[PDB]
RNA sequence: UUCAUCUAGACAGCCGGACGGUGGCCAUGGAAGUCGGAAUCCGCUAAGGAGUGUGUAACAACUCACCGGCCGAAUGAACUA
RNA sequence: CUCUUAAGGUAGCCAAAUGGAUUAACGAGAUUCCCACUGUCCCUAUCUA
RNA sequence: GCAGUCAAGCGUUCAUAGCGACAUUGCUUUUUGAUUCUUCGAUGUCGGCUCUUCCUAUCAUACCGAAGCAGAAUUCGGUAA
């Protein structure tokens, strides 16, 4: 884990290979396509997965002719998928997103719309400065 | 043939026989090894499980993400009224 | 660009050959009988083949990327190079590599189409050693390319990472002027100082800063008079640095008695050296003066020493290496004559300034009203001392009670104890927060 | 960095306190090791090293040889010296080839039921304007991967040979049927052009064609070496 | 050379003067400088580098027909075949052209004829059609075609110069006629129209045929048809093979980055005319415009691009949008 | 008076520290270096607390204020509320906003006397600013960046803003703010200048990659060492070009 | 098994000598026996190469090739089974 | 040797609207893709006869 | 692979009647890292899931040896399944 603050915690993954999710950043791109998860396991079958706070690889699908035909590096910043917090409780949001970055973990955009996990604010400093909402 | 993909094994050739047990009460199979320079004292005892329930604790951990925080955990009540004694044995050290 | 130093490696012929035909006997399968069928007696051995061909292959590919492409990379890394390693004996081994290259590739590709035609183990195990043989002779060959590219891959692995854009003083000369003392002097680098002639017999680098700019002194072997046709490939080095490089030059002079050359002499080799000073801005500096005190010298002499200064311009100096205290006003005015063309040449650009204009300008407020805004600073700053990291006697650095309590993730840091009640003996205390149900902070206030 | 770095090093500070007395100890061991090395090293690592073992062997004899024989002890031009470099035939009674190998049965039909066709799996020389045959009316198939167009070709003297261009098969052993198709077997007799060897005969003529002998089977590798005729 | 023996000392070869020296280096850094100038406009990587993003792999579906399942069946066609006859394409002759094969037959089979058909000439004017068959002439015969079995064009002129190819080598008992060309470019039908039946498969899909196949006419003279093959150039364009019809459009993942390229190539007044239009700008319109006239629309209720784009694409490669590259002026 | 030092190993001081003029709060997570690295500077002068607001290390990104007090977002809990009202002395006001726009340090940029807020941040929250903190109040962007919080440091002697603002945009904050600005970067070309460097009166803290000409600027513009009257940049000019 | 050294003293060890023309010529920034090239001679001796290795920027210094001193009886090489 | 490339600038002269087979409709014929939809799958768990 | 050169031994003694290890030259296309747009007939079967176990001829993990191995990253080897 390149870029990250610290250890991460492990939380419930929604968001296998394939999936598709929305670009809460203001780059240009509409949505994302995941094709990989940087640092993921290696079992028989098993689907390479993603959850909140982690850095994944995608294409975009529909947004800014400038941004296609190139895959990029993005963080997962709204899950969907109840986890559990650690003051006992489980939560999740209303839509899966995320924002697009670089291989150190910095932003394209400048600011990032609807709120944004505590688990994923808390591991990425660059993300923690260009949210407005948190939780 | 060679597989063409390695596997993992499935399931843990060191609990075999999966069989019934031979009783409802189960064994102490080892104990603390010793030392004549303490005073005398039980290793182990005997309970009744009942039941499990949550729990908050206001954690220090040197260290950790959660170092002065608080964290919600699970916790296995057992119901251990006295126990009494009624008797001893004594064991010989043989070649066998 | 900038001091390759990732070259993989090179190993000799029957070294190579040892490695890739080890590996093709280790990494795929050996037995093989009569008795099963021919189309599995083929596979077998067209295996045996294309895996040793791209083994050869992949150990060339290696080699023809990591070498830095004598062409095409500057004019002035290309000359060192040239004069260090002969780039024609240099380009013709690489071409030598390239071309082995190609024919293993052949040779690979067409033995294959011939197992496939065999009917018989004895006849494809024998097109397979002749396959393997073929490229074995091949590669036998290279024995002299392979022996050269090593010690140059080996020499040009430990070279100084020059660069041609950047702020450079260069310090030339005679051999035994002081120029190897002055950048010792002024930079930190590890030269040999012993006197004789060519105690150095490459280029040395040394780092500087000034003016919170960062720049570059280099050191040269130095230059013989020798008329410009029968010198080694150790004053070319001196000479395309002078030559290839936007720079300062401190032309040093020994005007002494410790090596004391015949000035008519020195200043000959100056001016024989001198077209190489189109635009260098140059500054003669006269060295180990605290035994002459050139004030004292012939008329004759004297006129010598003038007969420079009537060059498109040159500035004069005097320094020593014992008192080093006024050794640093020649750097400084070194730097201020190079800035001096780096800054107008840049405003020459005119569209530079245009788009900085807004981090070199700063925005003043107007003021807009009377109100008073001042700075506030407490007294309890005013009052403080400044910590000394090394005196006996200072403040007690929390970091210092957890590295001797102790440890970094095994002290536990009592949050407590650190803030203000009206009564210092009830802060180890417990706040309840909660009742039957009723939360206590909510219920909790004064009055 | 960025010179003899490790030399100056050693020059200014010196190697170790204990190397010196590391590396005579090593050498005095090495006697030792190299014969325990002789007796292990199983399974192609003895072979490997013994090979080596003789090689340096006969190498010693050489130099010392050369060296005790240091101590007691054809009319060319002035620009050529300075510089470097009965009828029978090499190769009667070949071994023989019957026709149920070099010919091959090739069977047709969706139940390959109609063989008919013969493959045959030795080298030819084809000719110049070869033209393949219609698929229905071909019946001796000879493969584009088995066909040859030059040979290395020795002259018995002169010491030298060059890689020439083939003319015809001039006579294969053992059938005529074979030298009409055309095979390139061992001891075939072919017709070689020579005029890479600017041979001139009595008269003034330049010769660019002479026969030559195969002295290989190029069935169990892919070069065809020949020794010519003269 | 170089090395821990390294017998030599001074350079080569003793430069003539400084005075020339510093000139020629003078020279030699401007000369450097400005071509990594012109490259940086050119082409750039660093920077995406930089930004960690790369380039997507490309796609499968571009890489036929190489592939040399294929590339077996023409050497094949070539070693039997007595005379060759290359096809064109009368839209776009010189990217259909394939030369990389004449260069073959010239150096092995000498012997072998390679003559030039130049077909789908009723897709182009006919001052087109004559400008390509003269600036083709000045290499081989050229003729020009049009392949239909009822309403065909140039049948007669390619049968009395097979017979001509038959009376010349009156010795050999028959003689073999190969097609080759590009995919889709008319090879099967050409046959079909010279038998007048439909004796080999045809499809507007590209890759209709697969094996050889061998026709007789006139008892004496056999013709071959083999499958279509795309040399494997390693430049020139991935949006190049998609105009020369090659790939099914089915397969290209995004179809409506290539609509650019169709506006390029066409003409405004041809495409208003079989849609039949609204004015339009920027082909994203272009498209939403169509989609919405012909209802093309997804669930509720936005246009479809991609499913709409494939038409385009199809339509374009079919013949049913006028379009064709001028001819080398004349001289 | 310009340092340099790190968080574990990051460069932001800004998100996990926040430095007033009276006192300073710093994260927990790990070890007490990055506290030492404001005890070897400040002593017993001010308040140094170790703290986290809503369990998280990012308390720079979330609270607010300056010397007069300080303002929490709604996610903070009772227990570091408390923490807080004991560890700070009596003169600082806390106060818990609820706010829609819950990181506090990207939506207000303020200092002891006037603070920039987000744009649509709403009635209750812009009153309680001026209220609390005893400032005016002006919403208003840094060359179009909603988030000013984040893109400009603010100190009672001068201000910083992100390389990209306009000198029009420049000449009218300095306007509002009565201070002198600047563009320039920190952390060796970062242009989040307000996340990655703390700044007072009287100390300024960046990160361990802020090259000499950057901590030449911020040395200057908040006229930290007698004397650096924010003229120098004058003889600041040459070096800038040669480095711009 | 076949050849050699040897009480006019062997093999293994210690100690001493290891010289003069001469830093022999051509090379070149420097090359003095030891980065290279062509010879490889003369004098004086018991012996001592225009030099077997370590070493220096060039030298110096150590070393064996070869001699002698101390001690005292067997030793070495090649080869076959 | 009795002998062979005419054609010119985004749609051409002619010929009874048309220049066609690139043929509508139909289909327990064969085939490729898209949207929707899902335990096909990640990765399985539970229920009734 | 084919055609030679060499020269320790072997061969009843033997060179030269003969063999003959190790070394070595001839060449299969172009001396300046330029793209080589071969991709040319397998006559018979590979290719892929679910799941065990064995070999070592080791990719990674543990320990060592050598390299211009400064640090970082590598390369070649040893034990080891
Ligand atoms: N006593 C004294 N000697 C000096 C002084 N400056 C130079 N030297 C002499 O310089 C000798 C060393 O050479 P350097 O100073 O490096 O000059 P250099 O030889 O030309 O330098 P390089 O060619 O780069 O190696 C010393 O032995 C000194 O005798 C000085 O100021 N005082
Ligand atoms: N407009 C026009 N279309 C033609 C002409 N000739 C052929 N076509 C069309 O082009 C396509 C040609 O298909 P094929 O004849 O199979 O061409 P091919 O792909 O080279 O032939 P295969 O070897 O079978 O692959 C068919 O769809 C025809 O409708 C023509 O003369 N004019
Ligand atoms: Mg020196
Ligand atoms: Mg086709």
């Amino acid at each position: 884990g390149n870029g990250a603050q610290g250890t991460k915690f492990r939380i419930s993954l929604g968001l296998p290979v394939g999936a598709i999710m929305n670009c809460a950043d203001n780059s240009g791109a509409r949505n994302l396509y995941i094709i990989a998860v940087k640092g993921s396991g290696s079992r028989l079958n098993r689907l390479p997965a993603a959850s909140l706070g982690d850095m994944v690889m995608a294409t975009v699908k529909k947004g800014k002719p400038e941004l296609r035909k190139k895959v990029m590096p993005a963080i997962v910043v709204r899950q969907a998928k109840s986890w559990r917090r650690r003051d006992g409780v489980f939560l999740y949001f209303e839509d899966n997103a995320g924002v697009i970055a670089n291989p150190k973990g910095e932003m394209k955009g400048s600011a990032i719309t609807g709120p944004v996990g505590k688990e994923c604010a808390d591991l990425w400093p660059r993300v923690a400065s260009n949210s407005g909402v948190v939780v | 043939s060679h597989r063409k993909y390695e596997a993992p094994r499935h399931g843990h050739l060191g609990f075999l026989p999966r069989k019934r047990a031979a009783s409802i009460r189960a064994r102490v199979k080892a104990f603390p090894k010793d030392d004549r320079s303490k005073p005398v004292a039980l290793t182990s005892f005997l309970g009744y499980k009942a039941g499990m329930t949550t729990i908050v604790r206001d954690l220090d951990r040197p260290g950790s993400k959660f170092h002065k925080r608080e964290v919600v955990e699970a916790v296995t009540v057992v119901d251990t009224p006295p126990v009494v004694v009624v008797g001893v044995v004594g064991y010989v050290e043989t070649p066998r | 660009q900038l001091s390759w130093k990732d070259i993989p490696t090179v190993a000799p012929a029957n070294d190579l050959l040892d490695i890739v035909l080890n590996r093709t006997q280790r990494k795929t399968p050996t037995v093989i009988r009569p008795g099963f069928k021919i189309t599995r007696i083929r596979a077998f051995y067209m295996r045996k083949v294309k895996y040793t061909g791209e083994g050869f292959v992949e150990k060339f590919e290696d080699i023809l990327k990591g070498f830095p492409n004598i062409n095409d990379v500057h004019p002035f890394h290309r000359d060192l190079m040239d004069t260090l390693y002969e780039k024609n004996h240099y380009k013709i081994s690489l071409a030598a590599i390239s071309r082995a290259k190609s024919l293993v590739e052949q040779v690979a590709r067409d033995y294959v189409r011939l197992l496939k035609f065999g009917q018989s183990l004895f006849q494809c195990k024998q097109l397979k050693r002749a396959a393997l043989g073929r490229m074995a002779t091949i590669v036998k060959k290279l024995r002299d390319p392979l022996a050269y590219l090593e010690q140059v891959r080996q020499h040009i692995g430990r070279l100084p990472s020059i660069d041609p854009n950047t702020r450079t003083l260069l310090i030339c000369g005679y051999p035994n002027v002081g120029k190897s003392s002055f950048l010792r002097c002024i930079t930190k680098s590890d030269v040999d100082v012993q006197p004789y002639a060519f105690t150095t017999k490459s280029l040395y680098v040394g780092h500087f800063d000034y003016k919170y700019l960062r720049f570059q002194a280099i050191d040269t072997p130095g230059i013989l008079d020798r008329p410009t046709e029968e010198m080694n490939n150790i004053e070319m080095q001196s000479i395309y640095a002078i030559a290839h490089l936007r720079s300062c030059v401190l032309y040093f002079m020994d005007l002494s008695e410790q090596c004391g050359f015949t000035i008519e002499a020195q200043v000959k080799l100056f001016h024989s050296i001198k077209p190489l000073f189109a635009n260098k801005s140059v500054m003669v500096v006269i060295n180990k003066t605290d035994i002459i005190r050139p004030e004292d010298l012939d008329e004759e002499r004297a006129q010598l020493l003038e007969s420079v200064k009537e060059v498109p311009g040159v500035e004069i100096m005097t320094s020593s290496c014992q008192l080093e205290e006024n050794v640093m006003e020649v750097r400084n005015k070194a730097c201020e004559k190079l800035l001096a063309s780096r800054i107008e040449n840049k405003l020459k650009s005119q569209s530079r300034i245009n788009n900085v204009l807004n981090k070199i300008h700063v925005a003043q407020p107007q003021a807009r009203d009377d109100v008073k805004r001042t700075p506030f600073i407490p007294e309890s700053v005013k009052n403080l001392k400044k910590y000394d990291p090394e005196d006996p006697n200072r403040r007690k650095l929390a970091r210092d009670i957890e590295a001797e309590n102790g440890g970094a993730g095994v002290f536990n840091v009592n949050l407590k104890d650190k803030y203000l009640l009206e009564d210092d003996e009830w802060k180890n205390d417990i706040m309840p927060e909660i009742l039957d149900g009723k939360n206590v902070y909510d219920f909790l206030d004064p009055e | 960095p960025q010179n003899d770095y490790i030399e100056r090093h050693i020059k200014q500070h010196g190697k170790r306190l204990d190397h010196e007395e590391r590396k005579r100890k090593r050498e005095a061991r090495e006697s030792h090791k190299i014969s325990e090395r002789a007796q292990k090293l199983t399974g192609w690592k003895g072979k490997q090293f013994a090979k080596k073992r003789y090689a340096e062997k006969v190498s010693m004899r050489k130099k010392i040889k050369a060296h005790e024989q240091s101590k007691v002890k054809d009319a060319l031009p002035t620009y050529l010296l300075d510089r470097e470099q009965k009828f029978s035939v090499p190769l009667p009674k070949v071994r023989g080839i019957s026709e149920e190998e070099m010919f091959k049965v090739i069977k047709t039909g969706k139940s390959r039921s109609k063989s008919w066709k013969r493959m045959i799996t030795k080298h030819t020389f084809v000719g110049e304007g070869f033209t393949r045959r219609p698929v229905k009316m071909e019946r001796i198939i000879r493969p584009s991967a088995l066909r040859q167009k030059k040979a290395n070709v020795t002259h018995p003297e002169l010491g030298v040979t060059v890689f020439l261009p083939i003319l015809a098969v001039k006579k294969n052993p053992q059938s005529p049927m074979y030298t009409q198709l055309g095979v390139l077997t061992k001891g075939t007799i072919i017709e070689v052009n020579v005029s890479e060897l600017g041979m001139v005969t009595a008269g003034g003529k330049v010769v660019w064609g002479k026969y030559a002998q195969v002295t290989n089977e190029p069935d169990r590798d892919g070069c065809v070496n020949a020794v010519l005729l003269v | 050379a170089f090395g821990p023996k390294a017998q030599r000392k001074r350079p080569r070869l003793a430069a003539s003067n400084l005075e020339d020296l510093v000139k020629a280096t003078n020279e030699d850094i401007t000369k450097y400088e400005e071509k990594q100038v012109l490259d940086a406009t050119l082409g750039g990587n660093q920077e995406d580098k930089e930004n960690g993003w790369t380039s997507a792999a490309k796609e499968a579906i571009f890489s036929k027909g190489q592939s040399k399942r294929i590339w077996n069946e023409l050497y094949k066609v070539i070693d039997s075949s007595d005379v060759v006859i290359h096809v064109l394409d009368a839209r776009d002759p010189l990217g259909t052209r394939c030369k990389s094969v004449e260069e073959y037959m010239k150096k092995e089979t000498p012997h072998k004829h390679l003559i030039y058909v130049l077909n789908k000439c009723d897709l182009v004017p006919t001052w087109v059609a004559a400008a390509w068959v003269k600036h083709l002439s000045k290499e081989r015969p050229t003729l020009a075609f049009h392949a239909s079995i009822t309403n065909s064009f140039g049948k007669g002129s390619l049968i009395q110069l097979l017979r001509q190819f038959s009376q010349l080598h009156t010795d050999r008992k028959q003689i073999s006629v190969g097609f080759i060309g590009y995919p889709n470019t008319g090879k099967s039908s050409i046959i079909n129209t010279l038998r007048k039946k439909k004796v080999c498969q045809v499809a507007p899909i590209p890759g209709e045929t697969k094996v050889w196949q061998y026709i007789t006419l006139m008892k004496r003279i056999f013709l071959i048809d083999c499958p279509g093959i795309v040399p494997p150039s390693s430049k020139d364009s991935e949006e190049d093979i998609l105009f020369r019809g090659v790939v099914r459009v089915e397969h290209v993942t995004h179809p409506e980055q290539y609509i650019p390229g169709v506006l390029k190539r066409c003409q405004v007044k041809h495409l208003e005319r079989t849609y039949e239009i609204s004015g339009w700008k920027d082909a994203t319109e272009f498209i939403e415009i169509l989609a919405r006239k012909q209802g093309r629309l997804l669930k509720g209720g936005e246009p479809d691009e991609s499913g709409v784009s494939k038409q385009i694409l199809n339509d374009f490669n079919r013949g049913k949008i006028p379009w064709f590259v001028l001819p080398p002026e004349k001289e | 008076m310009a340092t340099r030092t790190q968080f574990e190993n990051s460069n932001e001081i800004g998100v996990f520290s926040k430095l007033t003029n009276t006192y300073c709060l710093v994260a927990v997570g790990g070890s007490e270096n990055f506290y030492s690295a404001f005890e070897a500077e400040l002593g017993d002068a001010i308040p140094i607390v170790h703290t986290t607001i809503a369990g998280t290390r990012i308390i720079g990104r979330m609270t607010a204020g300056n010397r007069r007090g300080l303002l929490v977002p709604t996610q903070t809990t009772d227990q570091e509320l408390q923490h807080l009202r004991n560890s700070l002395p009596d003169s600082v006001k806390i106060q818990r906003v609820e706010e829609r726009l819950s990181a506090l340090g990207n939506v207000i940029c303020c200092n002891d006397y006037v603070a920039l807020v987000h744009p649509d941040i709403d009635r209750e929250t812009e009153e309680l600013i001026s209220d609390v903190l005893g400032v005016e109040v002006f919403r208003q962007t840094i060359s179009g960046n909603i988030l000013v919080g984040s893109y400009c440091s603010l100190s009672n002697q001068g201000g910083l803003v992100h390389p990209q603002t306009s000198v029009q945009d420049q000449e009218e904050l300095s306007s509002l703010l009565q201070v002198p600005l600047v563009a320039g970067t920190v952390n060796r070309g970062s242009s989040v200048v307000g996340a990655g460097m703390v700044v007072n009166d009287y100390l300024a803290v960046t990160g361990l990659d802020t090259t000499a000409p950057e901590l030449s600027v911020i040395e200057s513009i908040f006229r930290l060492q007698d004397a650096q009257p924010e003229s120098i940049s004058g003889n600041l000019r040459d070096t800038l070009i040669e480095t711009y």
